[PDB]
């Protein structure tokens, strides 16, 4: 369930469970082939309740499923590489071209992302290739910059929804570390696939490369965190995944009540809706493309510097033709009625 | 020609030994490999080279052991580049896209080799490389400027489930999606022919001589005219891709645009 539709009724549907004590897990992966996100999560509640692949009314959203039994909130996310959010932003509208198709995806999956680490006591990242995802890493890199600029503004809403001053766990955080944030996550890993040499050589791995992006050992610029001694990498088979997650869960006591994590998911909202951030903010792909093309049209108007104003006035069409990709319709349209200005005067 | 020779020299510039080895004929075919280190694009580059079935490894034409390197190998006018698998992070990716660009723009047809198709990363590194662009309007003979390059995905090392025609289909629908705006690359609109995905004796073979004949198909000539640009002539296009300002100022705002 969509975690913004989940707020609104979750207040009544566990009308008689709002001091239970409850802890929120995040959940990172991709959809495949009869084989979902949560596909193992749904298997440790033994109970299939998200999809095998996410619907289109489902992408770009937090799912969140309470299991009263266990007493954990877990949220999925569904990302940018869902089948049905690349069907959906490639066939809005064709008019448009794929970089800012895909760009506002881009930037929902990086709100979504800010969402779940600063709200989740772990966070496990599901992979299936063997290799550690970088492409993520590089999202969590933009995450993390764009939770240090927007923590101030959270922090506030914290204020004013009246949690700041409740405690996510026994870990004490000065007002540096938690600004912005309720809890620095514990980060785990599972690999889908002499086995207990693999899993060392991954763990050095997964701290190195989080050490690389400045995700981890960076204070309160931290994004995450590691165990100190339980396993932070799991190799499923093709339960040992129960202990993994048990092991984890159970070395840290419940404290956050119900009660207050609706009211959390509630306050966190501005963050997926985007209240807080500066208007018309583009991705680096799209300043790249746009300044690529703002020095293609600056070095066109160089080119056409009497009567053969038709002579110098085409040169120019065939550069442009020949170097910008996208919005070259309306570059080329553009661009002429700039050398026409130019040929009167 | 034995086995494949190294195109570039250092600092990237086009091996001196390279023009000796082209012949002189209009009738020539440009097939480049991209992809991640596992997929194992070097071995399958070969076999639509020359390679038979169970031939000994010592014996392959693209053997993989300088910043940036491509392997170049030709047979019968079929011009083979078997570039170095894609990847500070920020050179890395700079570089990545440097050698996907060139490759792009002096290959009739790409193949873009992997383990993870649909990749949106991959597709990603394809439609910005689309963008590093070289100005060559002096050059002689005139260049096709509206043309487009063929990119045919390979899905190698799959399992089972990678075979079954309803997720082929579902994968090629993103593919084709992916570069309908393009102007430059194009995919098959054909089903099948855009995504190939192979598993892993004489029935395999089958298969690469049978992709090895679609390869010859879709392909657009780099010229105005038929059979203007000769084999050394497209070297002479090479070195000046690698040459033109344009295309080296429009890489380093890329540089900039990913640091900042």
């Amino acid at each position: 369930m969509d975690i913004a539709k989940w707020v609104e009724h979750a207040r009544t549907c566990y009308s008689t469970q709002l001091d239970t004590k409850i802890k929120v897990i995040g959940v990172i992966g991709k959809d495949y082939p009869d084989h979902g996100k949560g596909d193992n999560i749904n298997c440790y509640l033994r109970e299939n309740v998200f999809p095998v692949a996410a619907t289109e009314d489902e992408t770009c959203t937090i799912r969140g499923h309470f299991s009263e039994d266990d007493q954990i909130l877990f949220l999925v996310m569904n990302g940018v590489d869902d089948v049905a959010n690349i069907r959906k932003c490639l066939k809005s509208n064709p008019k448009s071209n794929y970089f800012d198709a895909m760009a506002e995806s881009e930037c929902q999956q990086i709100r979504m992302l800010h969402f779940l680490f600063i709200s989740c006591h772990f966070i496990i990242i599901f992979e299936q290739t063997s290799r550690i995802d970088l492409e993520l890493m590089r999202f969590l890199k933009k995450v993390n910059s764009a939770r240090i600029q927007l923590r101030k503004k959270i922090n506030q809403r914290l204020v004013a929804s009246d949690l700041r001053d409740v405690s996510f766990n026994n870990r004490i955080l000065s007002s540096a570390e938690s600004e912005g944030r309720m809890v620095v996550p514990r980060l785990l890993i599972a690999f889908q696939r002499l086995y207990e040499k693999l899993e060392k050589n991954l763990d050095n791995q997964f701290s190195d490369i989080l050490k690389l992006y400045d995700l981890i050992d960076c204070g309160a610029s931290s994004l995450c965190q590691l165990n100190e001694t339980i396993p932070v990498v799991h190799l499923l088979n093709p339960n040992s995944f129960v202990k993994f997650l048990e092991d984890n869960f159970r070395s840290e006591k419940n404290e956050i009540s119900l009660e207050n994590v609706i009211e959390l998911m509630n306050c966190l909202q501005c963050v997926l809706d985007g209240d807080l951030e500066e208007k018309h903010e583009k991705t680096a792909i799209q300043t790249f493309i746009k300044r690529i093309q703002n020095d293609h049209m600056e070095e066109a108007r160089r080119l056409y510097t009497k009567e053969e104003h038709l002579m110098r006035f085409n040169e120019a069409t065939h550069y442009i033709d020949s170097v910008v990709g996208v919005n070259s319709r309306e570059a080329l349209s553009q661009l002429q009625a700039q050398c026409n200005e130019m040929w009167q005067s | 020609m034995k086995e494949s020779v190294r195109f570039l020299t250092d600092f990237g510039e086009i091996s001196d030994a390279i023009s000796d080895l082209l012949t002189s004929s209009p009738n020539f075919n440009v097939i480049s490999a991209i992809g991640p280190q596992g997929a194992g694009k070097s071995t399958l580059l070969s076999m639509l080279a020359g390679n038979n079935s169970r031939q000994m490894y010592r014996e392959y034409v693209f053997r993989p052991v300088q910043t940036i390197q491509i392997d170049i190998y030709i047979v019968n006018h079929q011009i083979f580049l078997d570039c170095q698998p894609m990847y500070d992070d920020s050179t890395a990716m700079s570089d990545t896209l440097r050698l996907t660009a060139f490759l792009l723009y002096v290959s009739h047809t790409v193949l873009v080799v992997s383990e993870t198709h649909y990749d949106k990363v991959i597709i990603d590194t394809l439609r910005v490389a689309e963008q590093i662009r070289p100005y060559l309007a002096i050059f002689r003979p005139k260049l096709a400027i509206d043309r487009k390059t063929n990119l045919v995905f390979i899905k190698t090392k799959a399992s089972s489930i990678d075979l079954a025609p309803t997720v082929i289909r579902e994968r090629e629908e993103l593919l084709r999606l992916s570069f309908q705006d393009s102007r430059w690359l194009k995919v098959s609109q054909e089903p099948f022919k855009t995504l190939i995905v192979l598993e892993e004796l004489n029935e395999f073979d089958e298969q690469i001589a049978e992709l090895r004949e679609e390869l010859q198909k879709n392909r657009e000539d780099f010229t105005v005219e038929t059979a203007a640009m000769d084999e050394k002539k497209w070297l002479d296009m090479c070195r000046e891709v690698i040459r033109d300002k344009t295309l080296h100022k429009t890489l380093k705002e890329y540089q900039r645009a990913m640091t900042d």
